[PDB]
């Protein structure tokens, strides 16, 4: 029953600063340390430091000394990391980890909390341009046909993207989107019979909620031209 | 700092058979008080990390003993046998022999064995509605194939083409254990109402021949 809740995901600007926190649950929290690491998409996690919540004592690793500081509330059983001078380098997934006072110095991290992603970007809120695409011109002579949607242009993350307004749930692949000169581009696929397309239509309905905006596109056949 | 290094990034393994990842470090974790301090972890997609096994090979609370650890010096293995659907995530090494720093390897995340399968290859002409706000984009989705290694090349009226191209990779799939992969080639409209022919090209081991899907701005 030991849990380590941290708080939700931040967007925040170049330079800004953000403080993300780790609620604890389920155990003694003065005979622990917590400790930080981040989790760059697809790298090493790396150490941030350790605060004690025994006595506030805190430890940082040089790389991040003047960036990070730790602190704890000692009766809301809550440690918060503090993060200054944001750049486009410091995006990652930070989360906190237990690690026991008195098992030895040596004991392990052994329980961790969910991790709180932190984009930083210095983009302004922008809609997506949203494509649809229809096969190339010519006769589907296959059993199936692939359909698509493209979602160019956005800024922040996320969007949501549904076929038929989630009626069509089989046969799509949506892709992970791509940032590009401070702008995300997705895609997504939905593969059907033939004889399901274009005789019945095919819509991709894309919300991005940053601008507020929702679109439809219904997939039309292409013309000879 | 004790650089961790893991070996294979990504692992295929069949369910029911034994799984197996390595974990080396730059510097032996054998303390002089005669125990190492090598544990093992998994992480889920969004989930907090869960501890294995720490100290080699003393299992954590509520871990199976399908999942052991062995080794000394610096080099460790995680076993885990008869995987699961449940085992699959990335499973990822660290120390703390030397501390601080405490450091980690770079992760080994679990593949499903199936079936070979050839990429479904779909190409796609920009839109009539991209094409009148000043912009054109090319799309190849190269869908459901197994294993997770391809490579996809573009070519404009017949010439390789790099510039301009943004891939993305979805996650193996839950349903079929296949992987799918889209490729968007952008350019300006001024550039791509210059040219005729647009090819998408995928290379996948099923085939010493690549899946060439192609179009030409001038027929149908």
């Amino acid at each position: 029953e030991v849990q380590l809740q941290e708080s939700g995901p931040e967007l925040v600007k170049t330079g800004a600063s953000v403080k993300i926190s780790c609620k604890a649950s389920g155990y003694s929290f003065s005979n622990y340390y917590i400790h930080w690491v981040k989790q760059s998409h697809g790298k090493s996690l790396e150490w941030i430091g350790f605060i004690s919540c025994y006595n506030g004592a805190t430890f940082y690793n040089q790389k991040f000394k003047g960036k990070a500081t730790f602190t704890v509330d000692n009766s809301s059983s809550t440690a918060y990391m503090k993060f200054n001078s944001l750049t486009f380098e410091d995006s990652a997934v930070y989360y906190c980890a237990r690690l026991p006072i008195q098992f030895g110095n040596f004991y392990p991290m052994d329980y961790w909390g969910q991790g709180t992603t932190v984009t930083v970007s210095s983009a302004k809120t922008t809609a997506p341009s949203v494509y649809p695409l229809a096969p190339v011109c010519g006769d589907t002579t296959g059993s199936s046909v692939t359909l698509g949607c493209l979602v160019k242009g956005y800024f922040p993350e996320p969007v949501t993207l549904t076929w038929n307004s989630g009626s069509l749930s089989s046969g799509v692949h949506t892709f992970p989107a791509v940032l590009q000169s401070d702008l995300y581009t997705l895609s997504s696929s939905v593969t059907v019979t033939s004889s399901t397309w274009p005789s019945q239509s095919i819509t991709c309905n894309v919300a991005h909620p940053a601008s507020s905006t929702k679109v439809d596109k219904k997939i039309e056949p292409r013309g000879p031209t | 700092q004790v650089v961790m290094t893991q070996s294979p990034l990504s692992l295929p393994v069949s369910l029911g058979d034994q799984a197996s990842i390595s974990c080396r470090s730059s510097q032996s974790l054998l303390h002089s008080n005669g125990n190492t301090y090598l544990h093992w972890y998994l992480q889920k997609p969004g989930q907090s990390p869960k501890l294995l096994i720490y100290k080699v090979s003393n299992r954590f609370s509520g871990v199976p003993d399908r999942f052991s650890g062995s080794g000394s010096g610096t080099d460790f293995t995680l076993k885990i046998s008869r995987v699961e659907a449940e085992d699959l995530g990335v499973y990822f090494c660290s120390q703390s022999t030397h501390i601080p720093p405490w450091t980690f390897g770079g992760g080994t995340k679990l593949d499903i064995k199936r079936a070979d399968a050839a990429p479904t290859v779909s190409i796609f002409p920009p839109s009539s509605e991209q094409l009148t706000s000043g912009g054109a984009s090319v799309v190849c989705f190269l869908n459901n194939f197994y294993p997770k290694d391809i490579n996809v090349k573009w070519k404009i009226d017949g010439s390789e083409r790099q510039n301009g191209v943004l891939n993305s990779w979805t996650d193996q799939d839950s349903k079929d254990s296949t992987y799918s992969m889209s490729s968007t080639l952008t350019l300006t409209k001024d550039e791509y109402e210059r040219h005729n022919s647009y090819t998408c090209e995928a290379t996948h081991k099923t085939s010493t021949s690549p899946i060439v899907k192609s179009f030409n701005r001038n027929e149908c």
